[PDB]
């Protein structure tokens, strides 16, 4: 097998010295995070079964209901602003779910990093359980699928808990574009 | 038509003038092909080099011979490493003057030494390494083919092909909605700042090894700098 | 880690150049080719998922019932012919199910490639909802396993619907002497 | 008994007749050992030539040799490389002769230059390529231990090992089904053909990076041939 | 860098020339451990189907219940010893399985290369299907995960049935401390 | 407080004592850096002896100079290799007397031939073979960071990196519940042990490739020998 250099860590470290207040800690790799880069995403299935345990324990879901307002999370997909040491304070971070995924048919400007999420509650029939299954998804995708690209939303605080029932409506509700 | 070319201008005359307390040129400084030597330069670093016991990308080791040959202070120049509003960067200017005069070259950086072997296994790391809030690693954007971000299309650069090839041979480049021209070590620090990461320093060991790490993957690749994006 | 160079693209282009009208389509790799041929087989999670989904969408069922005649499912997989440039043109493809597959138990010419596929209908109940499954396996095995060595039989174009619906029968008919 | 060495005996004339618009023999052709050396010549193929600045197999080193040293035009060689009925091969009988030259000779490729490694390499990713109607990469049917097709016991092939050293030691071969003496571009040719691919090109490059990652897995295999198959 | 792996056996076989009575077979493989050995644990999609069929098909259930004593399943837990080299003659094997799990909330010394198996029974309301399936997991850890680094115990001789059965007591038993 | 040292003193006064039919020291013994260079040679052990042809960890280079300088016959020390109460060893001792005059210098192997790739290769397959009764590998146990068996924590084996740093640059060591100081070929024949594999003779192929593959994982460790665990 090819190795990854011990070397790596200090080039890290001392590469990355201009250093925004706590800043440090977005050069510390999780061991999720850790894994999937030695693993270049491929873990074992042993690995894999170890990272989907770790990260499904750690999602927390609504006490309520899990659909918030679909016109709200059509923002949060929108949005790809936030987190970046160039955005001023108080910048609202998005999901920037487009970036990766189609989502309303009739926007054009839509990545292709992710699958197609046109009609995403119509073709599960609007499910509760479904959608109960996507607030999961969005908030810790590496519970379902190890190593996933998608970012964990939910676990590494990109997105409040608001955020991430309103993107749901943005997939669920029946009067979303989505499904429309 | 480009307005890169006025960089280039601009690196010709950088390259000749007088500097520092040495009160000399650029023109003995050694960029890999020997002391002066710009043809072909560009396209075949990062290289080691013996004087230093190091492996260097361009930026790097022109800061290099401004210190050792000119005696010029280079801590302005990292500090304000690209142009803006009412400023040039030298650093800019000079790298368009000699990728220019690499211009129709075709890129190929040979793993001749073990310590561009190793710096060439420091940059695949960083390259698959996932960190920060949205776990993003070079490979969550550029580790497939025929993918893109909303209308962007994506090149891959984990594997040598045509899309690396593309990318490396059309840097440094003159970006149209930034109206500078930017070098690989511009691309990086923005990269990294798209993927929610600190800054790089400039003309640091880890811009190297990634530039080591996809200039390899780019060999081949008939240089033609500056380009317009 | 080690990776293929550029110039293996145009090896290819420059080492098969007398063409068969049509046949340089054989040289160009679709996504699925690409993906199986630099994981060596062994894709990542994210990467299965994704091929598995793209293979599932490209199957074409029967209108009608699944199962065909047994004895002309066992001539498609008793038949290696078909596809070769040395193969006259009229040439009926087979599946050469035998290359890979144990199948009647009683024949010892079997490859072992493939697991062994005696008793196939009969373990399975006759079940006619696992017919079906067996239709796609035969018809884009790669639906259901990512990076499979078997063929991708359906979507290749290697063999007709109704040569599908034979083997599935040679597979689940309990007359089938690989059930018997 | 063994009706290869009809072919060695053919071969070995061939060797030694004046052709060409030079009107000399092939006597002085080098393939790899020195100028008109044949003994452990086919062992250490294929490897860099410094005169063509390729890396070369038997077959494609003596059409360059043909071309060069005798004036001989090639083209009805690559146009019928392979024996019929009633037709003889230059090539397969040459190939016969000289691969004799290295019977009890062990095999051993060394991968000494930057040309051999990328050739290795080349070889290694068209191994594990999958392509056309079935999907089949040589990897298919040669990348794992004890599976067979049919009957048809089938070598792993992408280790180094005993099966790559009885295989490779064990070509040029008689094939007794065929009544002809093969090469290893007529097996590549049969493979290709079985994989539902179109045909190689006699002496292409394909060709030769295949056999070069096959011959560096059989290293140390001796070499007992022609064989009967 | 490539190797021979027929040299990888010849070199165990002549690095391990003092064999204890009944010990020389510990230097074979059989087709499982070569498998996970040569990928690293990581099988492709294909191979992990391989492996995990094969493994299913050897799993022995018991004739009646498959709960016996947690008393008796807490010594085979506990108990690190047996099998090796070192050992007297008579020495009783256990399962070591505190070597890698946590198991009874209250033992502080246990091990993390495997999940926590704290109210395994409780956590699943100590149903009697899910006693058969964990028998299983223990007799044969590989039928449910391709290449999985527990030990095989049931397959490979390592525990008796009545282990198993007591072992499988300790991870079910209301009144195992496991489940307190 | 270091009773490793004694045993460093030993080795030191072994060294220059005159034994075996030749009735000579070991003082001419090349361990890599040239015959009696003792500096830095633990540091850049195991690797390819021409002399040989074979790549050597310490031990097995040891037994080899007793075999061809002194011409003291090596089947007493194999038999008992390592100590006991009432027993000291030589090889023990002469180990940590050279260990530690590599203390301070740097872990660095080079696979510089095909013979040392091909040993580590094999180290490598080493350590993920899956095997005997309970299943085990190496990488069973030091495959992943962070773990620990029952409350002894294990050191990740299978990437470089700190852990791997750390424990190559401490052995040998004080063993404090063994009352001695034990080599790597000690530690390896524990492991081994505890995976209910048989015991592994002393200096085999095996427990030199294991070390190679170790040591490649430990390059940049710190020696600091003998060490006390
Ligand atoms: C913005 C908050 C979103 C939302 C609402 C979703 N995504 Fe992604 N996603 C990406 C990839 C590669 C996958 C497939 C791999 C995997 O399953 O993890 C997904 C998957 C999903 C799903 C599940 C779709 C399904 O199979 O049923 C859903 C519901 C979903 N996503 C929603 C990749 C990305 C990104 C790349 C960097 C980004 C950004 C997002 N996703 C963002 C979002
Ligand atoms: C991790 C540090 C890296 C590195 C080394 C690179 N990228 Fe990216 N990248 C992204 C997008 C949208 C672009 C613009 C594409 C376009 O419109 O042409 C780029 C561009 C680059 C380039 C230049 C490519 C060219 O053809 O000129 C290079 C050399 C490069 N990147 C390297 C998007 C992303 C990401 C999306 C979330 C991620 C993560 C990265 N890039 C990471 C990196
Ligand atoms: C000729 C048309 C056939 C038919 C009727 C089948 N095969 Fe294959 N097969 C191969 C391998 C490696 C697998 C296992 C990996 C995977 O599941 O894709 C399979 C699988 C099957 C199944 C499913 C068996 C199961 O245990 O569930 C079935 C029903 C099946 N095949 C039928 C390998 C090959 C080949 C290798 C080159 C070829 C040719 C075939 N199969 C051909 C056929
Ligand atoms: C991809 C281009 C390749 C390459 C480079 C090779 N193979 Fe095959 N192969 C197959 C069968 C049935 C045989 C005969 C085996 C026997 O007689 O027992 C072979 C033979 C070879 C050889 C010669 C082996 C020998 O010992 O003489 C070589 C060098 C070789 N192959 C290379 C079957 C297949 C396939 C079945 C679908 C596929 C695909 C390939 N081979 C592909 C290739
Ligand atoms: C001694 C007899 C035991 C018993 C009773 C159990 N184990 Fe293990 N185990 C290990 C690892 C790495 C896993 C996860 C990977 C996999 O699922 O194969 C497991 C799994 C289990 C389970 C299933 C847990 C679940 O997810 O529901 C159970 C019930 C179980 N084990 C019981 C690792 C190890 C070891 C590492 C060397 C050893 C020893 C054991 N296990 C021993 C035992
Ligand atoms: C397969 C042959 C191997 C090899 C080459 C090694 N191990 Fe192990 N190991 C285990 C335990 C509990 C220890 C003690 C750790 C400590 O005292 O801190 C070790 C130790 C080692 C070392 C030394 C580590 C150090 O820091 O000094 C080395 C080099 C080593 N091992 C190599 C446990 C296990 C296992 C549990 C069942 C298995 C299997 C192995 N080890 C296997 C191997």
């Amino acid at each position: 097998s090819a190795v990854d250099p011990a070397r790596v860590d200090a080039v890290v470290k001392t590469s990355f010295t201009k250093l925004p207040e706590g800043w440090e800690s977005r050069l510390q790799q999780d061991e999720t995070q850790r894994i999937c880069s030695v693993t270049r995403n491929n873990p074992s299935p042993e690995q894999a079964a170890a990272i989907m345990k770790a990260e499904e324990v750690r999602i927390k879901f609504p006490a309520g209901p899990v659909l918030g307002s679909w016109k709200d999370g059509a923002k949060v997909a929108q949005n790809g602003r936030g987190g970046q040491f160039s955005d001023p304070p108080g910048t609202v971070s998005g999901g920037n779910c487009y970036a990766c995924h189609q989502l309303d048919p009739k926007e054009v400007s839509y990545g292709t990093l992710g699958p197609s999420l046109v009609g995403y509650g119509r073709e599960r029939n609007f499910s509760a359980e479904d959608a109960k299954i996507a607030f999961a998804k969005v908030y810790d995708a590496q519970a379902s699928l190890a190593c996933s690209s998608m970012p964990r939303f939910g676990v590494n605080g990109v997105l409040t808990e608001q955020q991430i029932k309103d993107v749901v409506a943005y997939l669920f509700d029946p009067e979303s574009p989505v499904n429309k | 038509a480009n307005p890169g070319f006025l960089n280039v201008d601009r690196g010709e005359v950088l390259w000749s003038e007088p500097r520092g307390t040495r009160n000399v040129s650029l023109e003995t400084c050694d960029l890999g092909e020997g002391p002066g030597k710009l043809e072909g330069a560009y396209a075949h670093l990062p290289r080691y080099f013996a004087d230093t016991g190091k492996v260097m990308d361009l930026e790097q080791r022109l800061l290099w011979c401004m210190e050792t040959i000119q005696g010029r202070d280079t801590k302005p120049l990292v500090a304000k490493p690209f142009s803006g509003p009412g400023r040039t960067s030298d650093m800019e200017d000079l790298v368009a003057f000699i990728a220019n005069k690499s211009d129709g070259v075709k890129i190929k950086v040979a793993l001749a030494t073990p310590q561009e072997k190793e710096m060439y296994a420091i940059g695949e790391a960083l390259f698959f390494r996932r960190s920060s809030i949205n776990d993003f690693s070079c490979s969550t954007c550029h580790g497939a083919a025929g993918k893109r971000i909303r209308l962007q299309a994506l090149p891959q650069l984990d594997v040598p092909g045509k899309d690396a090839q593309l990318t490396m041979a059309t840097w440094p480049t003159y970006r149209v909605s930034q109206s500078a021209l930017r070098t690989m070590q511009h691309r990086m620090w923005d990269c990294y700042r798209q993927m929610r990461m600190p800054a790089p320093d400039y003309a640091s060991e880890a811009v190297t090894a990634l530039t080591l790490y996809l200039t390899k993957q780019a060999e081949g690749g008939e240089l033609k700098v500056p380009s317009i994006k």
